[PDB]
């Protein structure tokens, strides 16, 4: 009736079943474990043995431990009762707010929709980020990828896309935290209590977001299936309630890394640079479910970590064919201080056709990319020689591109604690109007750093007029202010005497604490 | 001045061709070595299963 | 579409089904070659077929070679691409023109599947991304 | 300590350590930490901020200092 553990090697458990093996992808429960240990059948090994991956740690598993087949795959709660909650990979609440109310429980494994129920509709998703909505504009209903190595700004950009797109739109949101830091998953949770996206207590039904978290400490079996769990919550909102969903996945790279960590223990000889042989089809089975169908619409935004800033690597390179907008973030843009560090040339969207976004958005975007590409072909000769042989046609396209480079920078409303600047939402029309000014020489007289970290072209003129006030405001405070004051710069021990001297205890006293922890519990 | 810059920029295209030739020999050696290295990693992982 | 067939083995399809789709698309296109008409076959991402075939071979425990590809991965693409011919006049005179599509990474044509298909095919249309942002579209090197 | 780091970074970012030879900035700030007031560190450690009652009061106390060369 039930099976027993026959082999435990790392996160991969073999379970021997006397009679009627469970199906592949089905969920098994190990009873007698300290925590709830869910296994998922990866393959039939062939001697009435299945090979499984564990959704938790296998420390404490014993050969011979009873394993109960559940008869179905991993089933998670879906519905409005998950809005405002944090789920596990297996659907357990990890926010300590009680059990999750469930309209239905759904298998996290399903097939891709079909070819017949695909949606061929392109409408722009305006994000407020002017480098995005100019050069690589996002599609309302399409898959969006945020590429970039470690520390270029994938999580700040995906945080700014949350409060610029999900903070006011019609449907619901799902954040799938797949194998990233627990600290920033708590930062995202507490930011959405304060923003009112997640409401706690009796106002929980007015939430607009569900978190599904599978962060870095979880075993590779867990992180390989969180993206399927968060997608299942998004697939209920699309298939059953028929409405538009936003699905944010932080590092879809970690889904491919997690399958790669168990892959050799599942008996697979490795593929190229170290990934599993099923790398493209494991990834393709996931991304083909995140689609706009004829029932509703899932606007996916996936961060993709590129390892060692390498877009050639097979896990980022496979993701590129799955997306409708690939915002590529670069370290060289980040090292100059342009934030968001979007590579303006490498970012590609499918909404950048003239018959989709119009001609006055397409030609500005193709004009901005031409001036930035020409500058990179001159920067080979500027960094050697130094722009005194550059024709004053080439000198103007260096000054125009350097204004274009800073004008793609924008202060983010969520990066207000990194950059000391309140964030700017730029509308789509003000982005088109601004870059058409910088391209056609309408703003050639303004300084270069007047474009840096501003909203639109009206705030370049409110910053160039500000800096030309405040550089000639230097010499008021030179000849004075050293002495002769109203004595609110007072004497020495005047400022030392309001120092409330805190009592130092001059010994740690932990052995009195350690005995006190023995008497408690 | 133009005729000594011409002899100076001839001596630096040679120096940037001699350096480019040593780098391409160094790149082909690294190109051959990483193909051997990735292949030994693949056969070792296969021999551990077979 | 009144002249086009589309053979579509998408990303969620099994790796055997993406391996066989250029061959089953070629057999559909070989109908027009063999009956005197003219064909145009396009294998868009033939480099994605070879990844699907490498998946089947490592899982069938066939011995891997360079970048874990099989031994017969040159024979995979050559046996497919050599079916694009111009027939002689006593066989109808029909033809099949192939356009395999190979995606390089950082313009590396020394990659293993890329050197295989460059050997098999007659020409190449190299599209360089540096010319793509200079406004030169089609970005033909 | 963190209060002598920010005072030495104040002495370099408020322009008090140009006119100083670049070879002996290492020995210039060894004066600057030792020749300013030992009570100005206690206020910066207790406040944690360099207050408006102190950023002039320290930059006018970063003038009564003897730097090498000068
Ligand atoms: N838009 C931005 N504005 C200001 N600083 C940024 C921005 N994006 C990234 N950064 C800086 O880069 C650091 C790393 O960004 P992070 O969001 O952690 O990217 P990743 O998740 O790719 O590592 C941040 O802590 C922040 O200091
Ligand atoms: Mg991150």
């Amino acid at each position: 009736d039930a099976g027993y553990v026959s082999q435990v090697i790392g996160p991969v458990v073999d379970v021997r079943f006397d009679g009627e093996l469970p199906s592949i992808l089905s969920s098994l429960e190990v009873e007698g474990h300290s925590v709830r240990l869910v296994l998922e059948v990866a393959q039939h090994m062939g001697d009435n043995t299945v090979r499984c991956i564990a959704m938790d740690s296998t420390d404490g598993l014993v050969r011979g431990q009873k394993v109960v087949d559940t008869g179905s795959p991993i089933k998670v709660p879906v519905g409005r009762g998950t809005l405002g909650r944090i789920m596990n990979v297996i659907g357990e609440p990890v926010d300590e707010q009680g059990p999750i109310d469930a309209a239905d429980i759904w298998s996290i494994h399903r097939e891709a929709p079909e070819f017949t129920e695909q949606s061929t509709e392109q409408e722009i998703l305006v994000t407020g980020i002017k480098v995005v909505d100019l050069l690589a504009p996002y599609q309302r209903g399409g898959k969006i990828g945020l590429f970039g190595g470690a520390g270029v700004g994938k999580t700040v950009l995906i945080m700014e896309l949350i409060n610029n797109v999900a903070k006011a739109h019609g449907g619901f949101s799902v954040f799938a935290g797949v194998g990233e830091r627990t600290r920033e998953g708590n930062d995202l949770y507490r930011e959405m209590i304060e923003s009112g996206v997640i409401k706690l207590g009796a106002e929980r039904g007015n939430s607009k977001c569900t978190l599904v978290y599978g962060q870095m400490n979880e075993p590779p079996g867990a992180r390989a299936r969180v993206a399927l769990t968060g997608l299942t919550v998004a697939e209920y909102f699309r298939d059953i309630e028929g409405q538009d969903v936003l699905l944010f996945v932080d590092n879809i790279f970690r889904f491919t890394q997690a399958n790669s960590e168990v892959s050799a223990l599942l008996g697979r000889i490795p593929s190229a640079v170290g990934y599993q042989p099923t790398l493209a089809t494991d990834l393709g089975g996931l991304q083909e479910r995140i689609t706009t169908t004829t029932k509703g619409s899932i606007t996916s935004v996936q961060a993709v970590y590129v390892p060692a800033d390498d877009l050639t690597d097979p896990a980022p390179a496979t993701t590129f064919a799955h997306l409708d907008a690939t915002t590529v973030l670069s370290r060289s843009i980040a090292e100059l201080g342009i934030y968001p560090a979007v590579d303006p040339l490498d970012s590609t969207s499918r909404m950048l056709n003239p018959n989709v976004i119009g001609a006055e958005h397409y030609n500005v975007a193709r004009g901005v990319q031409k001036v930035l590409q020409d500058y990179k072909n001159l920067q080979d000769i500027i960094a050697i020689l130094g722009m005194d042989e550059l024709s004053e046609e080439d000198k103007l396209t260096v000054a125009r591109a350097r204004k274009i480079q800073r004008f793609l920078s924008q202060p983010f409303q969520v990066a207000e604690v990194f950059t000391g600047t309140p964030g700017k939402y730029v509308d789509l029309a003000d982005t088109i109007s601004g870059f058409q000014g910088v391209l056609t020489g309408k703003y050639d007289d303004l300084p270069e750093m007047a474009f840096y970290m501003v909203g639109d072209i009206k705030e370049v003129k409110e910053k160039a007029d500000k800096m030309a006030k405040d550089i000639a405001s230097r010499k008021e405070a030179d000849n004075k202010k050293v002495s002769e004051e109203l004595k609110d710069i007072p004497s020495l021990d005047k400022l030392v005497s309001e120092i409330k001297e805190v009592v130092i205890e001059e010994d740690d006293g932990l052995e009195e604490d350690f005995k006190a922890e023995a008497l408690s519990s | 001045e133009h005729a000594s810059r011409m002899s100076a920029m001839e001596n630096s295209t040679k120096s940037a061709g001699e350096m480019l030739g040593k780098l391409t020999l160094d790149y082909n050696r690294k190109r051959q070595a990483t193909i051997t290295t990735e292949l030994i990693e693949i056969i070792a992982g296969a021999s551990a299963l077979m | 579409m009144r002249y086009t067939i589309m053979v579509s083995a998408t990303a969620s399809d099994a790796a055997p089904l993406q391996f066989l789709a250029p061959y089953s698309g070629c057999a559909m296109a070989e109908y027009f070659r063999d009956t005197g008409k003219h064909g145009l076959i396009i294998y868009d991402d033939l480099s994605k077929q070879s990844v699907a075939y490498r998946q089947m071979s490592l899982l069938l425990r066939r011995p891997p070679g360079r970048e874990a590809f099989p031994g017969d991965v040159f024979y995979l693409h050559s046996r497919l691409l050599e079916r694009a011919a111009k027939l002689s006049k006593e066989l109808g005179g029909g033809s099949l023109t192939a356009f395999p599509v190979i995606e390089t990474q950082a313009g590396d044509v020394s990659a293993y599947i890329a050197t295989n298909v460059i050997s098999i095919t007659d020409g190449q249309i190299f599209l360089e991304t540096e010319l793509f942002y200079k406004g030169i579209r089609p970005a033909l090197n | 300590p963190i209060e002598r780091q920010t005072v030495a970074v104040y002495a370099a970012t408020k322009g008090f350590l140009d006119k100083v030879r670049v070879q002996d900035i290492v020995a210039a700030e060894e004066a600057v930490i030792s020749q300013v007031n030992p009570a100005v560190f206690k206020i910066l450690k207790a406040n944690g901020k360099i207050t408006p009652a102190l950023d002039a009061h320290l930059k006018a106390e970063l003038r009564k200092v003897k730097l090498p060369g000068a």
